[PDB]
């Protein structure tokens, strides 16, 4: 069945029992940099299980009032293994991230979360005139949430319906979207390929794209059901290629 | 070339359910209205032409309008070349993420003749030089400075009065798209520059009157019209929908969704 | 040399031409193009791809994620009224003009081809239901009554394993391009959803359970005449 | 008619009279292919 | 016509030493990065286009700015004809000692309308006659003398309002390149012109007004655009670091050889 | 005659155009061409020789000879530290904007490569020593200690009879061009050059040698963009 | 470039220019032709086509439907007097000039060949007569006599079944084209319908009958010099 | 396109699409060949 | 000439060579045919 799905990247595996079909990121699964589209002379790192590996990271919970929560990838996978690593020991790093994000709610639990990977999602400041720091943005440890109503300060934009983009969320869908709809679905796993314009780029000063949860039907259960229901992101780089060792950057 | 053609279709029972799908595998259902209702045979000569990103970035639009003077820094116009300053363009250019497009730029100067006290003198044709000054390239600071000199820089040098100046720019960004989207900081320290600001820093653009001085202030309007063209549009976006506050950020004010309705309901007419 | 009449089209920038220019730096060599995932060709594409709608767009819902959702409930109260009802044409309805197709449609003067509304049920695994999601064409007013919802084109969506039904609009239309403006000789139907079943909910299951409405695009759908969006409005330099 | 006139390949027309498309990038973009005619799961 | 593709490569512990080199004499390695360090197959579809002498000079730039007014020698604008009165494409031309380049004058002329007590009297369209004597032809006394007449001396006769004037000149050197840099007295006494001023000596440009008087001053100024083109660079040279000072020589002030930095080890970011 | 329709981009001078224009002297018998030796048809020649560029370019010794000589000794204070370090972009870099490459570089806005710095030692013949010549790619900090320079890439110089080894930087950008304008994406490595031995000397030998570093185009150096140099600034007229 | 020399034609707004033009919309999908009957790919077949002529236009007349209907009696009285007679030239002639093919006539400055006027008496199934319908060629007086009608081209129309006789006026001109404008040089003949025999009624039949003329055009028929319509005149803006 | 409307060859549109190189000239301009491979001695 | 210089069919010169004609539409829309030489009844 469809709704059944295992994946075995790296020494990590994720498997589900119910999980509606992978969405292979703009229809193109992702691979390693190609000679003739690769533009650094440098030999590219290929850890092929060491850095493409599923990372669990940290679990939040879905909330009957939570608008939604961000990562910022491949940022949001800093201090995450050896990915975490090539990452500070690279100038340049390519990965196609099949990001994989368990909802685990029993069914008499009411919600739908669109997570998208939105490429190249650049967050709107909640002040417009100033720009928003690092760490407001970034998702190191904790997800970024979306704020159901909007904010002021030297913060990001965290207004659910603008997605932080100033771009509709309802129209999020345009991007590699999954829905978990805790009807159906429980997990959603999104393949979603190195998406930027230069073949290989920084991941810390540049985020290859941001994962957005966003809970277009807020989680609803009776008394009784588990309150706890857990967003957990496993997000797993496929063919992870790094260019330009260097000292690491902390 | 035309869209696909609704086949013809009839009562159905059966077990393929067509209309039953999942939004929770992310795939848009493929169905035609063929699949969920009975249709008859139509032929669609109906074709996807002008919605082609090639024919829909076709269309020129403003970028960057200026107002610079003959007779300091207000003698001519600087221009961070950027789609982003004019919304017009700019929510066509942020439909998609990264836009290998050859950019057509149709210059249009209109001089004004600015209200004075005097302006019983008149100047003769006014020549306006358009020169565009690569990214780290040497900016002029005067309209008669060494950096007119276009020893390098291309320069359209438009006279008025005839056909407006158009010299097609290839594609130019280091990278192998442009970013219209880009959300990444300037620096690896992840401080400084946030947005499309960084990636999309394509030089500047000069605009002055190639004439010295005119007896009267004149203040001629550059009005730049980008057409993109050989667009290779490659990360769809929606719509902005909040206005556009900056045009060197995607900062916005919160916007509704859509425009509201007095109920859910609620359908006019 | 070679005798030239220019035409009275000549030393004019019609903003739709295609006429070749001098290049501004010749034999640039332009980065090589590499394979960008997700390449779009048409703007048709990203209306064919499915767009949370705001149906419940009531006064301050839009500001907050209750636009898309699509309240029902396990009530006898209010059963013989329509869950949502909006017009069809997504250039002026208020619910799919902000929507994917919506807003690659106010791009644009004149819009053809078969909207489809794929509509997921995000309740309750438990909560099975009935409902009658209706388009009914133009020329009648708005569906007041289930029976007259169920006149129109209108299709049964027993919530299930599937939980998405996608009620495809079959370009009911007199003419072959609807005009995207708020125009009655093209306006469009009215799409209606009403409960064909009350959505039954075990006891402990949320009643107040939610649906989301998918415009999405087929392959008939086309547009024809680009125009300037009326939504992207620039009140001064910025 | 089509004949380009300047050498770079920038300078020229657009080329308004491609049609190409493949919706199946963002319509369909899962790894099992799902055909309408069966349940999706 | 693309630049050499980086070839795969790998561990090596070999005595080839392709790093080690020899600076003494005076080759430039031909190393590449697949020889140094391990690199992966890179196919560089980059081009070595618009870095072609050809391309570089294909850029035209200023080459003679002056001005000349309607109603002595102020009327008509004289041009010593060299590419070294303006820095912008002097140093293009000074990366090459001898370039053989068929160059294209393309003149840009503005009128001015100077600001006088009385500027209520509107001119008709100015002509410009642009003409070339020779060297050791007849040059023009006045705007009005026998000169003018345009018997051999090439002349646009262009007029204001148009497309800017443009008259591709030949190789018209005496010898079989344009000397940019002559290290050579005009006379074999040793004694005399030290410099370019010696071989580059293509005559003289005069540009006027056909026009015979205007009610009111009018000060047309030429800005005399070169684009070489078919240009046979044949010995290159450096950029000149210091700033031109002589339009004759290549007399200079000292300057120093880049932007000094605080300290060796000085790294900005 | 013929009808002609005025494109937008008529009567315009263009400064990068590929219009043919009338000859100033037709039939004009140009002067044969002779074979002079050292043909240019390209300033990327120009730029893969080498170049001694001015490291030691600390305030004063621009002006004179110093600036290119990079001072080594045997002494063991400041081993740990660096012989030099600046920017790898020849673009801005203070070191390489105005050598060879980066002269040829300031006159385009985008430039793409492989630089390689041949480090000629200028010292005694007896005057054996190891250095670490190690290109780091941007995104982490400058290496300020000879492990992390170690840790980018690098080569290790034993000068010897060769005397030169040649740091050829492999092109770690994240894009097709880097920008020869100072901008932090295209913002380049950092070139340092360390002891990882001594400049062990006979008694009779200097301690202070010099070295010379040679920045020089590789096969794969290109610049994209042109632009007016800013070097080449002019007050007024000559 | 092209050396092109300027026709003393150009930059001019011709009317009746085949000039191309630059597209508003490139690529345009403009909506499917379907097959709407009776596709006029020229006004000719418009001018061909049947329409009752005001031949009776006497002042009152034009605004009621007497205009059209040509009456016919069953008297003694005015028996050696015309029907009706009028100019043969649909250009300026009162009854044509507002015809079918008077309006496709006025809408151009010459004319040339047959109008043919299909004659209907709209009388008693049981009132026969004889009437003799002349086109009489210009150079003479207008027939004041039947025999003077006789001379010319006529036709007898015997009033029976049938009930339509068509008078085709042979275009006897000494020009291809006639002037659609009044000029005596291109003037038309003189059409006038007189008695042959009364019109015989029944006693319990009217007497005063009517006839409708219907001038239409022929296979022969065209319109060569296009220019604006003298009837229709626009006061100032609508 | 690349028709010479005009008679004389300097009057012709520059030749753009040249891109001969001989870097040999100024990069290896030494007698004996020298192979990167080999010590330079 | 008849060369079309611009892509898009509807910026061409009007078909101004055309004479194509059928007055049989308007002059003979009857269902059965009426020919001239017998009565029309
Ligand atoms: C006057 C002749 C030269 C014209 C040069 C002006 C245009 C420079 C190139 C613009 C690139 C596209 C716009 C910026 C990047 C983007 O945000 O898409
Ligand atoms: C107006 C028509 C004639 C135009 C003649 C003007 C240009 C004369 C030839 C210039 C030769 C190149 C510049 C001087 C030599 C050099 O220093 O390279």
């Amino acid at each position: 069945s469809d709704r059944v799905r295992s994946m075995t990247l790296g020494n990590s595996t994720i498997t589900t029992q119910e999980s509606a079909n992978v969405v292979v990121g703009y229809g193109e699964w992702p691979s390693y940099l190609s000679d003739k589209e690769a533009t650094a002379e440098d030999q590219p790192t290929q850890p092929d299980v060491a850095t493409c590996r599923f990372y669990t990271l940290e679990s939040v919970q879905w909330e009957k009032s939570s608008p939604g929560w961000w990562w910022k990838f491949p940022e949001a996978l800093k201090n995450m293994g050896l990915f975490g690593q090539n990452m500070h020991y690279h100038y340049l790093g390519r990965a196609g991230y099949t990001i994989h994000v368990q909802c685990n709610a029993s069914k008499f639990h009411q919600g739908c979360l669109l997570v998208v990977c939105v490429p190249e999602a650049e967050m709107g400041c909640a002040d417009t005139s100033t720009t928003f720091p690092a760490t407001e943005l970034t998702t190191e440890e904790e997800p970024h949430v979306f704020t159901s109503d909007s904010i002021t300060g030297k913060k990001v934009q965290a207004a659910v319906c603008n997605a932080g983009m100033g771009v509709g969320v309802g129209n999020l869908t345009i991007f590699p979207h999954q829905w978990i709809n805790l009807r159906t679905n429980n997990s959603a796993t999104i393949v979603m390929p190195y998406i930027n314009s230069v073949p290989m780029d920084n991941m810390f000063r540049h985020y290859n794209f941001t994962l957005m949860i966003i809970p277009f039907a807020p989680l609803n259960f009776n008394e009784g059901a588990t309150a706890y229901v857990p967003v957990t992101v496993t997000i797993a780089p496929m063919y992870a290629e790094y260019n330009g060792l260097r000292l690491a950057s902390t | 070339r035309t869209v696909a053609n609704t086949q013809p279709s009839g009562p159905s029972n059966s077990k393929e359910i067509p209309a039953l799908t999942a939004v929770e595998t992310g795939h848009t259902s493929q169905v035609d209205p063929s699949d969920t209702l009975q249709t008859r045979h139509v032929v669609n000569f109906h074709s996807r032409s002008e919605s082609t990103v090639e024919n829909f970035m076709g269309r020129a639009a403003c970028v960057f309008m200026d107002q610079y003077k003959l007779n300091s820094t207000d003698n001519f116009a600087v221009w961070t070349i950027n789609v982003r300053e004019m919304a017009q363009l700019r929510r066509k250019c942020e439909l998609f993420t990264y836009m290998r497009f050859d950019i057509e730029m149709t210059m249009v100067i209109t001089s004004c003749q600015d209200q004075g006290t005097q302006l019983e003198q008149d100047m003769p044709v006014l020549t306006h030089q358009i020169m565009y000054v690569p990214p780290g390239g040497p900016i002029p600071a005067k309209v008669d400075s060494y950096e007119w000199q276009t020893s390098t820089n291309p320069s359209v040098f438009w006279t008025e009065g005839n056909a407006p100046a158009r010299m097609s720019i290839p594609f130019i960004s280091v990278g192998n798209a442009y970013s219209l989207f880009y959300d990444g900081w300037s620096h690896f320290t992840q401080d400084g520059t946030y947005g499309y600001t960084t990636l999309n820093a394509m030089g500047k653009l000069f605009v002055r009157h190639v004439n010295k001085s005119s007896p009267h202030q004149i203040t001629s309007t550059i009005r730049v019209y980008f057409k993109p063209k050989h667009i290779k549009a490659w990360v769809p976006r929606p719509p902005r929908l909040c206005p556009y506050i900056n045009k060197g950020d995607v900062n916005f004010v919160v916007t509704e969704v859509t425009d509201a309705r007095k109920s859910i309901t609620d359908t006019p007419h | 040399g070679v005798p030239v009449l220019n035409t009275p089209g000549s030393t004019q920038f019609l903003t739709s031409d295609d006429f070749q220019s001098p290049s501004a730096m010749p034999q640039f060599d332009e980065t090589p193009e590499m394979h960008i995932p997700g390449e779009v060709r048409n703007l048709m594409e990203m209306a064919e791809v499915d767009s949370v709608v705001p149906v419940n767009n009531i006064t301050g819902k839009t500001k907050s994620m209750e636009a898309y959702q699509i309240a029902v409930g396990t009530g006898n109260t209010d059963k013989t009224k329509p869950i949502f009802s909006f017009q069809m044409d997504p250039g002026y309805s208020s619910v799919l003009k902000r929507t994917l197709l919506g807003e690659m449609l106010n791009y644009y003067a004149h819009w053809s081809g078969s909207v489809k509304l794929t509509f997921l049920f995000c309740g309750s695994a438990m909560a099975t239901g009935k409902l009658l999601i209706s388009y009914s064409p133009p020329g009648a007013s708005v569906p007041s009554s289930r029976k007259d919802a169920m006149l129109g084109t209108h299709i049964i969506w027993d919530i299930g394993l599937q939980s998405s039904c996608v009620l495809c609009v079959p370009w009911i239309s007199q003419s072959h391009y609807r005009m995207v403006q708020q125009d009655p000789y093209t306006s469009a139907g009215y799409i209606t959803c009403w409960y064909q079943t009350n959505i039954v909910v075990p006891p402990g299951a949320p009643t107040s359970c939610d649906v989301l409405c998918f415009a999405s695009a087929c392959n008939d759908f086309s547009v024809r005449l680009l125009r300037d969006t009326p939504f992207m409005a620039q009140p001064g330099k910025l | 008619t089509n004949i380009n006139f300047y050498k770079d390949a920038a300078s020229s027309a657009s080329n308004r009279q491609e049609l190409q498309q493949d919706p199946g990038k963002f319509t369909d973009p899962v790894k099992d292919l799902m055909v309408k005619t069966l349940p999706a799961l």
